[PDB]
């Protein structure tokens, strides 16, 4: 195994002689090479908050991310890193990392006030916003980085077992550990295409924090997972609400093509930021393209049943099983995140009754579907799902419509065993 | 002192009100480079809301009657390159009014010879001292500071020489010839890379600038080959030809040559200015107008297809000149015609470099358009000069052709009268220099416009750059249109062959100092650079005879 | 690495056109194909309760799990699947599952509250009885699966890695972990290059990890049977870093002694069900290890622990085991039984109404047992040996009892140690 230099959202040179160093919510960052040396320019998309600006490349950084307050460079082969504020008042500091015969710096991350420096042979060196030590930690090897705030996320791959992945929070106390080298259910890939796996040996595209507190992963494999109750080790479990797919599929018309790729930029509460890059390569060029919004859907289709009832259109009955599957799972998130962390942007509660309120009336087109084929013991099971007591009684009115006199009794004892338990 | 970031915003939050809070410009006509400078800064100030004023200003006697007569509320003036040597401070009053001031100023003067108090002692004079010269004469740091606060009959004594020792290298200093060390496209647009704002026509509108200086000295811009080199690959727009497309303005680089504008034009007015570089060689009709019989009409040069022989297949010939000059290069070795140079395309309508491009813009500020004839003689520079300050849009382009057929035929103007001075053989080295009196000729009108001046002694002093392996000095002419022999006399530079060594700048205007502080006998110094001033018929003798003397050099 | 489709005690077809497609202690499934279409049918060992049945298929499916409710079939090419109950109460009900271009089906499981279908990429949907659909899960692949009416238990295997153990349960409100993904030491099958022309070749290829069998005990602990024939039982299941794996059965012992020393390979051991002391199993006699159509009568096989030497017995010589040898044996079995079934009815209580019998028959034997080892360590002198054997001891008789062999032995220093024990134990007791 060869390790190989990786950075988030990164783009490998092809036949060109520019790529792209990272890539986020707040900006890009890109690299030029002329006659003798490399250009490094960083560009911003708000252009009003921050100010554009750009320097030679003297000693040749190919390492690169970036966060709200500075720009952190790193070289994989002289372990010499340098840290760039935006700001004026603060000044730059340059530190030359120790690295032993065959030994490269795979990955790197910044935070306003600590360092996370990564190697190939596992040394965890962590550093403040100036540069004075604190602990050297040896740990597995990391592959790929992401922070936000206080907590490191770091993927693991050894030599002979590999693909596990760590938690961690740096508090003023000590370092805590919420995950110990769990697997990770990514899977990995069985010209362009020949080029990218080079460069990069696990096909991790781009990984990033959601704005909620959730960490997100996007692998080779197209699926957008998401980490749900990593508060919790009893109960945190990995959730694919978004299959790139059936989205292109359905949007089109019901066709599929190859070159039209989904590259993720950020998530913020309703849509996938990308940028659809149209072309024999996977990764972008030099024009500018417009950012897009993908709406979410739940991966749960047939192939052959779409073609037999025909952009491809989904129905009414087939999309109350997606819709329901959907509000679900974005219902206990935020209702989690509320009772524990509060209030954020301060609209949280128009998005949570407005969610409940799909919720419910979506369950009820399937309750509908299941008395009209005269089957009163699957609807009774489907009433218990319900969770404002107005949803109760409108299941009532479509149970007197079906002629079933004894569906209608089973709902009003559901009534009465909520009531009990509310007054204890 | 100015860090470069700081100043803009700070000049940011003093003027940005939706009122009457108005920041106003000043800027100079005289000078091509002072243009362009300029018109960058103002559209980014478009781009950040706030408003304007721009007023031109020709005349360095104008200054008093442009702004110190006419003012409410303007905190934020700012001017372009006026005062590195005469302080306007005493030559406007303003008396300390409200540390932590209520108007302040800035410059953006490009000259060599500073003043000490715009510098030390600022406080409305807010100049732009950032890493431009670290060096700012060193030596000050005694000199001023002892001379700010001036048994002691033998101690004072010694402190008065010690002044007096600081009263020489006062007095050396602020007694030199001046240039441009540094243009003012340098400053501005690293100020805006500090800054970052990425635009192709930006990188289009420095290059203008330094480009003009190309005819005035050598070295200056001798520094700036890399600084052009890196741009236009850190700004690389594409990898691709990308071809067919009508916009993107692309931007490459292409060889080039001091035989100019063939590009756009003419490789028959060609022949008037290649003998010009046979005119840098050894002659100025003679043997070339036999000589150029073997290098140019071999091909006859035609009609309907030279559209599209001197446009396209010339590059099989600009490669036979290119295959023709290989063997003229250790043979001849004349090396002012193979450059490297610079390009710009619009997708279409054909390729435009900068080196014609600057010819064009300086012929169209030429033409275009008691004391009451110098009045309405006045209005007119300022009015042709605002045709000119629009020229940088795609919207001009039937003006754009206007100065370019106008160009080839003032040079065929300049020519003509050019020629005659040589064979009436007037210029006589006297010992110091050589002086030129064209009393009268024909067509004397295109002589009033300082701007045709230093052009006409740019041909003339190409004239006398053969050999001369002694009196290295340039030519002092005299010409008269108007009324009183208003007399527009000017200097020049001597020029060097392509081997800057000695420090040669200028001697002139520390004599220009002298014979206006003698008698004030109807001499001027109104007009705005200091190369040139104004004599009357029966003080230009008694001139030179204070000249042939007082040896300054 | 391709994967294969995995069922509960399912054998290959051989040089057969026919095979079956699961087997447990309800009863066996078999199929009959010919020439163009698959014949299931379904028959009970119960013949009283339920009537025997069966149908033509014409989808093929291959996979199937059988609990006391119903029978589901699933398909691991098109992702159709089909649940038929046993009783004339619910109906049947028939659902495609969507699969990409790879994806296979590899094992299906059925509760009656809950129905679980896992994938060969790892994808966990759930439903329920009535077909609600709940939140789709992406972990690890699923190569093998067991339930018995509440709880979900997975293990996990891929190529760049090794076989583990995940224990949890499918609640009402959420899905809640006992055990997540803890490695599991379960030995590989080592095919050799002269396993190429063997006629046991076709077991492997439909099996490559070499699970025979998996089931739940009858008291609630996991077991599991792979191809290293040792019968592994996980204890403290409660305690998440507690939990440990507890060999108490290998059939590679009981087959050399009841043959009487021979090296035959006729005889094997197939698990069928284990209800706390005895493995149901079918005696296959022949050159293959699958059985095929009649099934012979079930025998009983009592477990025993794999605690022997063979050069030993041997010397000492169906082979026959002295008392004083099997007293260290019955030491080791009765302290493992009485753990798991003291730590049970304190968690879970009562299931059968007579576990207060069974553990006072137990720890009585294991008194009894230790005792023997008591005698022999007096005879040989060793008075520090039997003073750790006496620690042991659970009930207070049995303490009485020591007194009276240490007296007989001549040992009157023995004799004090014993009642010193006894007023440790009464002072512990009042506090």
């Amino acid at each position: 195994f060869r390790y190989m230099p990786f950075s988030p959202a990164g783009t490998p040179f092809g036949f060109t002689d520019r790529r792209y160093l990272t890539m986020n919510e707040v900006g890009y960052v890109s690299t030029v090479k002329n006659s003798e040396q490399y250009s490094i320019t960083v560009s911003f998309f708000d252009v009003g908050r921050f100010r554009e600006y750009h320097f030679e490349d003297l000693f040749g950084y190919d390492l690169c991310f970036l966060n709200e307050k500075g720009t952190l460079f790193g070289q994989s082969k002289t372990g010499q890193i340098q840290y760039r504020p935006h700001d004026s008042i603060h000044s730059n500091w340059t530190k030359i990392i120790p690295l032993q015969a065959g030994e490269r710096i795979t990955s790197v991350a910044a935070t306003p006030v600590r360092v996370i420096v990564g190697t190939s042979l596992g040394y965890f060196r962590s550093f403040n916003q100036f540069g004075v030590p604190f602990a050297v930690e040896k740990t597995s090897p990391i592959v790929a980085l992401t922070a936000q705030n206080y907590r490191v996320f770091s993927v693991h791959y050894s030599q002979f077992h590999g693909l596990s992945y760590s938690l961690s929070e740096l508090g003023t106390s000590s370092k805590r550990y919420y995950k110990r080298e769990c697997p990770l259910p990514m899977s990995l890939p069985n010209d362009a295409n020949l080029d990218y796996y080079n460069f990069n040996p696990m096909g991790i595209k781009s990984l990033f924090f959601s704005s909620y507190g959730d960490p997100c992963i996007f692998g080779s494999d197209n699926t957008l997972l998401l980490l749900s109750k990593w508060r919790s080790p009893e109960e945190s479990k990995w959730l694919p609400i978004l299959d790139s797919n059936m989205e292109i599929w359905k949007m089109s018309g019901g066709k599929e093509t190859t070159d039209i790729h989904v590259w993720p930029l950020a998530l913020a509460y309703d849509t996938l930021n990308c940028i659809l890059v149209k072309g024999k390569h996977i990764w972008p060029e030099f024009p500018l393209p417009l950012p897009s919004e993908m709406e979410i859907r739940m991966p749960v289709f047939v192939k052959s049943k779409l073609l037999e009832e025909n952009e491809i259109q989904i129905p009414v009955s087939m999309a109350a099983e997606e819709e329901y599957l959907r509000s679900k799972v974005l219902s206990e998130l935020l209702t989690d995140t509320l009772e524990n962390d509060g209030e954020m942007y301060g609209n949280e509660n128009e998005v949570l009754a407005a969610l409940n309120g799909a919720y419910d009336k979506a369950l009820l087109r399937l309750f509908a579907s299941a008395c009209s084929d005269q089957n009163v013991e699957k609807a009774l099971s489907l009433a218990h799902e319900l969770k404002q007591d107005r949803a109760l009684t409108a299941a009532v009115k479509i149970s007197e419509r079906a002629e079933l006199p004894s569906l209608v009794k089973k709902i009003n004892n559901i009534r009465e065993a909520r009531y009990e338990q509310q007054l204890k | 002192i100015s860090q470069f970031s700081e100043a803009y915003n700070k000049i940011l939050r003093n003027s940005s009100s939706h009122s009457s809070c108005q920041l106003v410009i000043f800027v100079s006509c005289l000078n091509i480079d002072a243009l362009c400078a300029t018109k960058m800064l103002s559209l980014l100030f478009k781009k950040q809301l706030v408003q304007s004023q721009i007023v031109p200003i020709f005349g360095y006697s104008e200054l008093r009657r442009h702004y110190s007569q006419l003012d409410d509320n303007i905190n934020s003036l700012l001017l372009v390159g006026f005062g590195g040597v005469i302080d306007l401070e005493a030559f406007l009053e303003i008396d300390p009014q409200e540390q932590s001031f209520r108007r302040d100023i800035y410059v953006l003067d490009a000259h060599r010879p500073w003043n000490l108090d715009n510098i030390f002692g600022s406080q409305i004079i807010q100049c732009f001292d950032d890493g431009t010269v670290d060096d700012t004469l060193g030596e000050q740091k005694e000199a001023y500071y002892k001379l700010l606060e001036l048994n002691d009959l033998s101690k004072r004594k010694q402190r008065k020489k010690q002044i007096h020792e600081y009263e020489g290298v006062l007095e050396e200093y602020y007694s030199q010839g001046t240039t441009v060390v540094n243009s003012i496209s340098a400053q501005i647009y690293s100020l805006l890379s500090a800054i970052g704002e990425t635009n192709l026509s930006n990188l289009w509108l420095n290059i203008l600038g330094t480009t003009s200086l190309d005819i005035a000295y050598a070295q200056v811009y001798n520094r700036l080959y890399p600084l052009l080199q890196d741009e236009v690959k850190r700004l690389t727009p594409s990898s691709r030809n990308s071809v067919k497309t009508p916009d993107t303005l692309t931007l490459n680089i292409q060889p080039d040559y001091y035989l100019f504008l063939l590009r756009h034009s003419s490789l028959y007015d060609s022949f008037y200015y290649s003998n010009y570089v046979n005119a840098k060689l050894s002659l100025w009709n003679e043997n070339g107008k036999k000589r150029l019989h073997k290098m140019f009409a071999r091909m006859g040069i035609p009609l309907s297809t030279a559209q599209e022989t001197w446009l396209y297949m010339d590059h099989s010939i600009k490669r036979e000149l290119g295959i023709i000059f290989d063997k003229n290069l250790d043979r001849y070795g004349l090396q002012d015609i193979i450059r490297d140079g610079f390009v710009r395309t619009l997708g279409y309508r054909g390729s435009i470099s900068a080196s014609e491009f600057v010819e064009a813009l300086t012929a169209l500020l030429e033409v275009g358009n008691s004391a009451q004839k110098l009045t309405n003689l006045r209005k007119r520079w300022v009015s042709n000069f605002w045709l000119s300050w629009d020229a940088l849009d795609d919207r001009k382009v039937e003006l754009l052709n206007r100065g370019i057929q106008l160009a080839q035929d003032l040079q065929r103007a300049i020519f003509n009268t050019g020629v005659a001075i040589l064979e009436k053989k007037l210029i006589k080295h006297l010992r110091i220099y050589r002086l030129c009196v064209l009393q009268d000729g024909p067509d004397l009108d295109l002589y009033r416009n300082p701007l045709t001046l230093l052009r006409l002694g740019n041909w003339l002093i190409e004239c006398c750059a053969e050999s001369e392996d002694k009196q290295l000095l340039p030519m002092v002419l005299a010409s008269i249109d108007e009324n009183t022999d208003t007399y527009l006399v000017a200097g020049l530079t001597p020029r060097y062959p392509r081997g800057t060594k000695k420090p040669i700048l200028n001697n002139f205007s520390m004599a220009f100092q002298q014979i206006t502080a003698e008698t004030d006998a109807k001499v001027r110094i109104d007009n705005f650079e200091s190369s040139i001033i104004e004599i009357r018929r029966e003080d230009l003798s008694p001139f030179l005879e204070k000249l042939t003397l007082s040896g300054l050099l």
